[PDB]
Protein backbone atom coordinates (compact mmCIF):
# COMPACT_ATOMS: atom_id res chain seq x y z
CA UNK A 1 0.00 0.00 0.00
CA UNK A 2 3.19 2.65 0.68
CA UNK A 3 3.80 2.16 -3.00
CA UNK A 4 0.55 2.88 -4.49
CA UNK A 5 0.35 6.26 -2.51
CA UNK A 6 3.58 7.03 -2.73
CA UNK A 7 3.12 6.63 -7.01
CA UNK A 8 0.06 8.42 -7.00
CA UNK A 9 1.31 11.23 -5.31
CA UNK A 10 4.58 11.87 -7.72
CA UNK A 11 1.62 11.28 -10.40
CA UNK A 12 0.36 14.32 -10.18
CA UNK A 13 3.62 16.13 -9.73
CA UNK A 14 4.55 15.10 -13.49
CA UNK A 15 1.10 15.78 -14.87
CA UNK A 16 2.19 19.09 -14.86
CA UNK A 17 5.64 18.76 -16.34
CA UNK A 18 3.44 17.70 -19.49
CA UNK A 19 1.31 20.41 -18.96
CA UNK A 20 3.85 23.21 -18.29
CA UNK A 21 6.02 21.87 -21.26
CA UNK A 22 3.41 21.94 -23.75
CA UNK A 23 2.26 25.16 -22.53
CA UNK A 24 5.76 26.50 -22.98
CA UNK A 25 7.01 25.16 -26.39
CA UNK A 26 3.76 26.00 -27.88
CA UNK A 27 3.94 29.82 -26.81
CA UNK A 28 7.85 29.90 -27.90
CA UNK A 29 6.95 28.66 -31.01
CA UNK A 30 4.69 31.55 -31.80
CA UNK A 31 7.16 33.58 -29.98
CA UNK A 32 9.18 32.01 -32.44
CA UNK A 33 6.83 32.58 -35.24
CA UNK A 34 7.28 37.03 -34.61
CA UNK A 35 11.10 36.14 -35.05
CA UNK A 36 13.03 36.54 -37.93
CA UNK A 37 12.02 34.74 -40.82
CA UNK A 38 8.47 34.48 -40.02
CA UNK A 39 5.43 37.26 -38.60
CA UNK A 40 8.46 39.26 -37.49
CA UNK A 41 9.65 38.97 -41.34
CA UNK A 42 6.10 39.70 -42.03
CA UNK A 43 6.11 42.79 -39.94
CA UNK A 44 9.38 43.79 -41.71
CA UNK A 45 7.97 42.00 -44.99
CA UNK A 46 5.21 44.95 -44.80
CA UNK A 47 8.27 47.13 -43.89
CA UNK A 48 9.84 46.31 -46.91
CA UNK A 49 6.48 46.80 -48.44
CA UNK A 50 6.12 50.42 -46.90
CA UNK A 51 9.56 50.86 -47.40
CA UNK A 52 8.78 49.52 -51.41
CA UNK A 53 5.96 52.23 -51.03
CA UNK A 54 7.99 55.12 -49.38
CA UNK A 55 9.88 54.51 -51.91
CA UNK A 56 7.55 54.70 -54.68
CA UNK A 57 6.96 58.04 -53.62
CA UNK A 58 10.94 58.95 -53.91
CA UNK A 59 10.68 58.06 -57.57
CA UNK A 60 6.99 59.55 -58.59
CA UNK A 61 7.89 62.69 -56.47
CA UNK A 62 11.75 63.02 -56.34
CA UNK A 63 12.90 64.57 -53.43
CA UNK A 64 15.47 67.84 -53.16
CA UNK A 65 18.51 67.46 -54.24
CA UNK A 66 21.25 67.81 -51.85
CA UNK A 67 21.71 71.10 -53.57
CA UNK A 68 18.87 73.18 -52.57
CA UNK A 69 19.87 71.98 -49.17
CA UNK A 70 23.00 74.41 -49.13
CA UNK A 71 21.20 77.43 -50.92
CA UNK A 72 17.50 76.46 -49.13
CA UNK A 73 19.46 76.92 -45.99
CA UNK A 74 21.91 79.85 -47.09
CA UNK A 75 18.86 81.31 -48.73
CA UNK A 76 17.09 80.62 -45.57
CA UNK A 77 20.11 81.96 -44.08
CA UNK A 78 19.51 84.93 -46.03
CA UNK A 79 15.86 85.15 -45.35
CA UNK A 80 16.70 85.37 -41.99
CA UNK A 81 20.01 87.09 -42.27
CA UNK A 82 19.32 88.78 -44.88
CA UNK A 83 15.84 90.01 -43.64
CA UNK A 84 17.69 90.46 -40.62
CA UNK A 85 20.61 92.27 -42.57
CA UNK A 86 17.74 95.14 -42.59
CA UNK A 87 16.95 94.57 -38.98
CA UNK A 88 20.18 94.32 -37.58
CA UNK A 89 20.51 97.19 -38.99
CA UNK A 90 17.46 98.93 -38.76
CA UNK A 91 16.38 97.43 -35.48
CA UNK A 92 19.69 96.33 -34.11
CA UNK B 1 -1.35 19.31 -64.65
CA UNK B 2 -2.85 16.84 -62.10
CA UNK B 3 -2.38 18.54 -59.42
CA UNK B 4 -3.60 21.93 -60.24
CA UNK B 5 -6.50 21.11 -62.33
CA UNK B 6 -7.57 20.10 -58.81
CA UNK B 7 -6.90 22.94 -57.77
CA UNK B 8 -8.88 24.71 -59.76
CA UNK B 9 -11.83 22.98 -58.84
CA UNK B 10 -11.35 24.34 -55.10
CA UNK B 11 -9.95 27.90 -56.50
CA UNK B 12 -12.49 29.42 -54.48
CA UNK B 13 -11.29 27.83 -51.30
CA UNK B 14 -7.23 28.03 -52.30
CA UNK B 15 -7.97 31.85 -52.80
CA UNK B 16 -9.30 32.50 -49.63
CA UNK B 17 -6.59 30.74 -48.17
CA UNK B 18 -3.72 32.68 -48.97
CA UNK B 19 -5.83 35.64 -48.95
CA UNK B 20 -6.13 34.90 -45.18
CA UNK B 21 -2.01 33.60 -45.04
CA UNK B 22 -0.30 36.35 -46.93
CA UNK B 23 -3.03 39.42 -46.97
CA UNK B 24 -5.07 40.54 -43.91
CA UNK B 25 -1.70 39.74 -41.84
CA UNK B 26 -3.38 41.76 -39.40
CA UNK B 27 -5.74 39.39 -39.03
CA UNK B 28 -3.93 36.79 -37.84
CA UNK B 29 -1.78 39.29 -35.76
CA UNK B 30 -5.09 39.14 -33.14
CA UNK B 31 -5.39 35.61 -33.66
CA UNK B 32 -2.37 34.03 -32.97
CA UNK B 33 -2.09 36.46 -29.55
CA UNK B 34 -5.43 34.84 -29.23
CA UNK B 35 -3.83 31.61 -28.76
CA UNK B 36 -1.37 33.14 -26.43
CA UNK B 37 -4.12 33.79 -24.13
CA UNK B 38 -5.55 30.90 -24.15
CA UNK B 39 -2.35 29.07 -23.39
CA UNK B 40 -1.27 31.82 -20.71
CA UNK B 41 -4.17 31.11 -18.91
CA UNK B 42 -3.34 27.84 -19.69
CA UNK B 43 -0.16 27.47 -18.22
CA UNK B 44 -1.70 29.83 -15.50
CA UNK B 45 -4.03 26.12 -14.47
CA UNK B 46 -0.92 24.05 -15.10
CA UNK B 47 1.28 26.46 -12.58
CA UNK B 48 -1.21 26.26 -10.13
CA UNK B 49 -1.59 22.73 -10.29
CA UNK B 50 2.37 22.48 -9.16
CA UNK B 51 1.56 24.73 -6.62
CA UNK B 52 -1.02 22.30 -5.08
CA UNK B 53 1.16 19.09 -4.64
CA UNK B 54 4.32 20.53 -2.69
CA UNK B 55 2.22 21.89 0.29
CA UNK B 56 -0.05 18.52 0.01
CA UNK B 57 3.26 16.86 0.77
CA UNK B 58 4.81 19.10 3.00
CA UNK B 59 1.45 18.01 4.79
CA UNK B 60 2.26 14.15 4.63
CA UNK B 61 5.56 15.06 5.82
CA UNK B 62 4.37 17.35 8.62
CA UNK B 63 1.63 14.67 9.90
CA UNK B 64 4.17 12.00 9.68
CA UNK B 65 6.60 13.78 11.82
CA UNK B 66 3.67 14.38 14.24
CA UNK B 67 2.80 10.93 15.09
CA UNK B 68 7.12 10.33 15.50
CA UNK B 69 6.81 12.87 18.29
CA UNK B 70 4.15 10.98 19.90
CA UNK B 71 6.12 7.98 20.34
CA UNK B 72 9.21 10.15 21.00
CA UNK B 73 6.89 11.74 23.80
CA UNK B 74 6.11 7.98 24.68
CA UNK B 75 9.90 6.62 24.95
CA UNK B 76 10.41 10.35 26.78
CA UNK B 77 8.09 8.63 29.63
CA UNK B 78 8.97 5.29 29.30
CA UNK B 79 12.55 6.27 30.37
CA UNK B 80 11.38 7.66 33.72
CA UNK B 81 12.36 5.73 36.89
CA UNK B 82 15.15 3.48 35.59
CA UNK B 83 12.34 2.42 32.90
CA UNK B 84 15.21 2.13 29.83
CA UNK B 85 13.55 -1.72 28.61
CA UNK B 86 10.36 0.29 27.33
CA UNK B 87 12.10 3.77 26.13
CA UNK B 88 14.62 0.92 24.06
CA UNK B 89 11.46 -0.71 22.08
CA UNK B 90 9.88 2.72 21.90
CA UNK B 91 12.33 4.05 20.19
CA UNK B 92 13.04 1.13 17.74
CA UNK B 93 8.87 1.83 16.55
CA UNK B 94 10.26 5.64 15.86
CA UNK B 95 12.86 4.64 14.05
CA UNK B 96 10.69 3.37 11.26
CA UNK B 97 8.78 7.16 10.96
CA UNK B 98 12.28 8.76 11.35
CA UNK B 99 12.66 6.92 7.80
CA UNK B 100 9.75 8.71 6.48
CA UNK B 101 10.86 11.91 7.45
CA UNK B 102 14.11 11.72 5.76
CA UNK B 103 12.77 10.40 2.68
CA UNK B 104 9.40 12.76 2.66
CA UNK B 105 11.74 15.75 3.54
CA UNK B 106 14.23 15.40 1.10
CA UNK B 107 12.00 15.17 -1.51
CA UNK B 108 10.27 18.74 -0.58
CA UNK B 109 13.55 20.60 -0.69
CA UNK B 110 13.98 19.45 -4.15
CA UNK B 111 10.39 20.45 -5.12
CA UNK B 112 11.41 24.32 -3.82
CA UNK B 113 13.57 25.27 -6.48
CA UNK B 114 11.49 23.38 -9.37
CA UNK B 115 8.73 25.31 -8.73
CA UNK B 116 11.01 28.47 -8.79
CA UNK B 117 12.43 28.48 -11.83
CA UNK B 118 9.43 27.74 -13.38
CA UNK B 119 7.59 30.28 -11.94
CA UNK B 120 10.16 32.93 -13.06
CA UNK B 121 9.82 31.71 -16.78
CA UNK B 122 6.24 32.20 -16.62
CA UNK B 123 7.52 35.88 -14.99
CA UNK B 124 9.67 36.42 -17.88
CA UNK B 125 7.82 34.81 -20.40
CA UNK B 126 4.48 37.49 -19.61
CA UNK B 127 6.85 39.92 -19.83
CA UNK B 128 7.57 39.49 -23.88
CA UNK B 129 3.51 38.73 -24.66
CA UNK B 130 2.60 42.08 -23.45
CA UNK B 131 5.89 43.84 -24.95
CA UNK B 132 5.01 42.13 -28.24
CA UNK B 133 1.58 43.33 -27.61
CA UNK B 134 2.70 46.94 -27.62
CA UNK B 135 4.70 46.86 -30.80
CA UNK B 136 1.85 45.66 -32.61
CA UNK B 137 -0.36 49.14 -32.42
CA UNK B 138 2.68 50.93 -33.18
CA UNK B 139 3.15 49.31 -36.03
CA UNK B 140 -0.59 48.98 -37.36
CA UNK B 141 -0.53 52.17 -37.61
CA UNK B 142 2.40 51.99 -40.15
CA UNK B 143 0.86 50.28 -42.12
CA UNK B 144 -2.14 52.18 -42.33
CA UNK B 145 -0.22 55.76 -42.42
CA UNK B 146 1.71 53.74 -45.53
CA UNK B 147 -1.23 52.74 -47.39
CA UNK B 148 -2.75 56.08 -46.67
CA UNK B 149 -0.05 57.44 -47.71
CA UNK B 150 0.69 56.32 -50.90
CA UNK B 151 -2.63 55.69 -52.03
CA UNK B 152 -3.09 59.98 -52.37
CA UNK B 153 0.20 60.49 -53.90
CA UNK B 154 -0.58 57.98 -56.51
CA UNK B 155 -3.74 60.36 -57.11
CA UNK B 156 -1.48 63.04 -57.16
CA UNK B 157 0.35 61.58 -59.17
CA UNK B 158 -2.46 61.14 -61.16
CA UNK B 159 -2.82 64.64 -61.60
CA UNK B 160 0.95 65.10 -62.30
CA UNK B 161 2.50 65.09 -66.20
CA UNK B 162 0.95 62.01 -68.26
CA UNK B 163 -2.15 61.76 -66.36
CA UNK B 164 -5.16 64.25 -65.16
CA UNK B 165 -2.70 67.42 -65.33
CA UNK B 166 -2.21 66.16 -68.54
CA UNK B 167 -5.97 66.17 -69.30
CA UNK B 168 -5.78 69.39 -67.67
CA UNK B 169 -3.13 69.81 -70.85
CA UNK B 170 -5.29 67.83 -72.41
CA UNK B 171 -8.20 69.87 -72.58
CA UNK B 172 -5.96 72.96 -72.56
CA UNK B 173 -4.66 71.81 -76.01
CA UNK B 174 -8.57 71.16 -77.15
CA UNK C 1 -9.35 24.28 -1.56
CA UNK C 2 -5.37 24.00 -1.48
CA UNK C 3 -5.60 24.39 -4.96
CA UNK C 4 -7.86 27.24 -4.84
CA UNK C 5 -5.90 28.75 -1.93
CA UNK C 6 -2.68 28.17 -4.07
CA UNK C 7 -4.34 30.19 -7.20
CA UNK C 8 -4.79 33.08 -5.25
CA UNK C 9 -0.79 32.87 -4.78
CA UNK C 10 -0.45 33.31 -8.35
CA UNK C 11 -3.00 35.56 -9.11
CA UNK C 12 -2.25 37.72 -5.94
CA UNK C 13 1.64 37.00 -5.65
CA UNK C 14 2.42 37.16 -1.60
CA UNK C 15 4.38 40.12 -0.33
CA UNK C 16 8.30 38.70 -0.41
CA UNK C 17 9.90 37.94 2.18
CA UNK C 18 12.17 41.32 2.01
CA UNK C 19 9.01 43.37 3.15
CA UNK C 20 8.87 41.23 6.17
CA UNK C 21 12.09 42.22 7.16
CA UNK C 22 11.62 46.21 6.15
CA UNK C 23 7.83 46.00 6.69
CA UNK C 24 8.52 44.82 10.52
CA UNK C 25 11.66 47.44 10.13
CA UNK C 26 9.78 50.11 8.92
CA UNK C 27 6.55 49.27 11.55
CA UNK C 28 9.27 49.17 14.15
CA UNK C 29 10.45 52.21 12.77
CA UNK C 30 6.77 53.61 12.29
CA UNK C 31 6.85 52.91 16.19
CA UNK C 32 10.41 53.47 17.39
CA UNK C 33 10.90 56.40 14.85
CA UNK C 34 7.39 57.89 15.60
CA UNK C 35 8.47 56.80 19.28
CA UNK C 36 12.37 58.28 18.92
CA UNK C 37 9.91 61.72 18.71
CA UNK C 38 8.00 60.50 21.64
CA UNK C 39 10.55 58.63 23.51
CA UNK C 40 12.30 62.16 23.36
CA UNK C 41 9.31 64.19 23.45
CA UNK C 42 6.93 61.92 26.01
CA UNK C 43 9.77 59.98 27.88
CA UNK D 1 15.31 54.67 5.09
CA UNK D 2 16.92 51.31 5.51
CA UNK D 3 20.51 53.31 5.48
CA UNK D 4 19.27 54.98 8.47
CA UNK D 5 21.11 54.08 11.58
CA UNK D 6 23.96 52.34 9.94
CA UNK D 7 21.88 49.53 8.64
CA UNK D 8 23.42 49.26 5.79
CA UNK D 9 23.02 45.50 4.77
CA UNK D 10 19.05 46.16 4.15
CA UNK D 11 20.40 48.94 2.11
CA UNK D 12 22.34 46.67 -0.06
CA UNK D 13 19.60 44.65 -0.55
CA UNK D 14 16.94 46.69 -0.70
CA UNK D 15 19.28 48.14 -3.99
CA UNK D 16 19.26 44.98 -6.32
CA UNK D 17 15.67 45.09 -6.40
CA UNK D 18 15.72 48.33 -7.77
CA UNK D 19 18.22 47.76 -10.75
CA UNK D 20 15.70 45.00 -11.73
CA UNK D 21 13.28 48.06 -12.21
CA UNK D 22 15.91 49.97 -13.39
CA UNK D 23 16.56 47.95 -16.51
CA UNK D 24 12.98 48.56 -17.24
CA UNK D 25 13.71 52.29 -17.17
CA UNK D 26 16.51 52.04 -19.60
CA UNK D 27 14.56 49.94 -22.10
CA UNK D 28 10.91 51.97 -22.08
CA UNK D 29 12.92 54.94 -22.12
CA UNK D 30 15.07 54.87 -24.47
CA UNK D 31 12.33 53.52 -26.91
CA UNK D 32 9.55 56.89 -26.32
CA UNK D 33 12.82 59.21 -27.31
CA UNK D 34 13.16 57.17 -30.62
CA UNK D 35 9.20 57.72 -31.10
CA UNK D 36 9.56 61.57 -30.73
CA UNK D 37 10.94 62.05 -33.96
CA UNK D 38 8.57 59.32 -35.32
CA UNK D 39 5.22 61.11 -34.61
CA UNK D 40 6.97 64.34 -35.73
CA UNK D 41 7.80 63.35 -39.34
CA UNK D 42 4.48 62.00 -40.28
CA UNK D 43 3.04 65.05 -38.74
CA UNK D 44 4.96 67.18 -40.97
CA UNK D 45 3.81 65.24 -43.99
CA UNK D 46 0.11 65.43 -43.26
CA UNK D 47 1.13 69.18 -42.90
CA UNK D 48 2.56 69.31 -46.33
CA UNK D 49 0.25 66.93 -47.92
CA UNK E 1 9.80 17.54 -22.34
CA UNK E 2 13.76 17.65 -22.10
CA UNK E 3 13.31 17.32 -26.39
CA UNK E 4 11.01 20.40 -26.01
CA UNK E 5 13.49 22.14 -23.27
CA UNK E 6 15.86 21.77 -25.53
CA UNK E 7 13.98 22.98 -28.59
CA UNK E 8 13.67 26.71 -27.15
CA UNK E 9 17.58 26.23 -26.39
CA UNK E 10 17.84 26.22 -30.00
CA UNK E 11 15.06 28.90 -31.02
CA UNK E 12 15.95 30.65 -28.34
CA UNK E 13 19.75 30.09 -27.68
CA UNK E 14 20.39 30.99 -24.21
CA UNK E 15 22.73 33.61 -22.85
CA UNK E 16 26.17 32.92 -23.59
CA UNK E 17 28.66 32.26 -20.37
CA UNK E 18 30.63 35.65 -21.25
CA UNK E 19 27.50 37.56 -19.94
CA UNK E 20 27.19 35.56 -16.77
CA UNK E 21 30.72 36.99 -16.23
CA UNK E 22 29.77 40.49 -17.56
CA UNK E 23 26.08 40.65 -16.36
CA UNK E 24 26.94 39.79 -12.62
CA UNK E 25 30.20 42.05 -13.06
CA UNK E 26 27.78 44.56 -14.83
CA UNK E 27 25.60 44.02 -11.83
CA UNK E 28 27.72 44.40 -9.59
CA UNK E 29 29.02 47.51 -11.35
CA UNK E 30 25.58 47.83 -10.96
CA UNK E 31 25.57 47.78 -7.05
CA UNK E 32 28.83 48.55 -6.41
CA UNK E 33 29.49 51.21 -9.23
CA UNK E 34 26.09 52.50 -8.18
CA UNK E 35 26.95 52.39 -4.70
CA UNK E 36 30.38 53.28 -5.48
CA UNK E 37 27.89 56.85 -5.95
CA UNK E 38 26.15 55.83 -2.42
CA UNK E 39 28.98 54.60 -0.68
CA UNK E 40 30.60 57.68 -1.27
CA UNK E 41 27.49 59.64 -0.95
CA UNK E 42 25.79 57.73 1.29
CA UNK E 43 28.12 55.94 3.31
Amino acid sequence: ERKYLELKSQKNLYLARLKSAIAAQKIEEIAGNLDNASASSLFERIETKILELEAERELLNPPPSPLDKKFEQWEEQQAVEATLAAMKARRS
Amino acid sequence: MELFNRVGRVLKSQLTHWQQQQEAPEDLLERLLGEMELELIELRRALAQTIATFKSTERQRDAQQLIAQRWYEKAQAALDRGNEQLAREALGQRQSYQSHTEALGKSLGEQRALVEQVRGQLQKLERKYLELKSQKNLYLARLKSAIAAQKIEEIAGNLDNASASSLFERIETK
